[PDB]
């Protein structure tokens, strides 16, 4: 549209309580199945097995005099033991566990940005036990 | 499908002894034999399984008959992986003609299988038909 504020309709980012400014927002739906190929026959089958767990990966950027201490404190909270909650920018609130966080930071070719690749999973939680 | 011929066996011969009360000597060492023949096999391959209570004559053919029903079943074993999951002794008509099988079968096994991903299958093995 011609008069759509962007940072008025996307959610700012945040995981387990520390906010922080993305820059893109990914998801990875999906329904999984069976696929039924019997031998010299034109017909095929398909069983729904269930759903696909879900991915969100992200990209947050730190732009800042201070950028390392925020990429630290982020960094210490991202490997906090146990799932947390999590703000997609588009699809709001979901628990998630962080699973991988690469930190690109360099020095004679770009100094002041910091960027972080992230990649968190849908973590529901369980009831111990044999549920 | 795999009906190999080296879990064959054309005449068993049962024999045994008679352990009944007062029958002894001859009757009860001698004579207690019986040969039951599998006219589907072919050339002379014999045997002679051994009988182990009360050797009568019924007895020695019915045990005979019983291995004879073993090795059959076990030279034509068909192992089908069929799609969505009751025949643990149920008889059902297969037709895999590219194999030569136009005939009515019993299922000796029966497993369901299953995994969130790629699954939900049925292996059946079934029984000659011979």
């Amino acid at each position: 549209g011609p008069c759509y504020n962007p940072d008025a309709e996307y959610l700012p980012a945040s995981f387990k309580g520390f906010s922080f400014d993305a820059d893109s927002s990914d998801s990875d739906h999906g329904r999984n199945g069976a696929e039924a190929e019997f031998v010299f026959g034109e017909r095929t089958g398909y069983a729904d097995l269930g759903i696909k767990i879900k991915s969100y990966q992200l990209r947050a950027r730190f732009q800042t005099n201070d950028h390392i201490a925020q990429t630290n404190a982020f960094i210490a909270v991202l490997e906090s033991p146990g799932p947390g909650l999590l703000v997609h920018p588009t699809r709001g609130t979901v628990f998630a566990a962080c699973r991988s966080a690469r930190v690109t930071d360099s020095k004679v070719d770009a100094a002041g940005v910091t960027y972080v690749e992230l990649d968190f999973v849908e973590a529901n939680s369980v009831l111990s036990g044999f549920g | 499908a795999e009906q190999s011929e080296d879990q064959a066996n054309s005449q068993i011969t049962v024999k045994g002894h008679r352990t009944q009360k007062g029958v002894w000597g001859n009757d009860a060492i001698v004579q207690p034999v019986q040969t039951v023949a599998d006219s589907w096999v072919g050339a002379n391959i014999p045997l002679t399984i051994q009988h182990y209570g009360d050797a009568t004559n019924e007895g020695l053919q019915r045990r005979a008959k019983f291995e004879a029903d073993r090795r059959a079943a076990e030279s034509k074993s068909v192992s089908v992986t069929v799609f969505h999951v009751w025949d643990i002794g149920t008889v059902h008509y297969v037709e895999i003609p590219p194999e030569g099988i136009f005939d009515v079968l019993e299922c000796v096994s029966l497993t369901y299988t299953v995994d969130a991903k790629s699954t939900l299958e049925t292996k059946l093995e079934l029984a000659p038909p011979p």
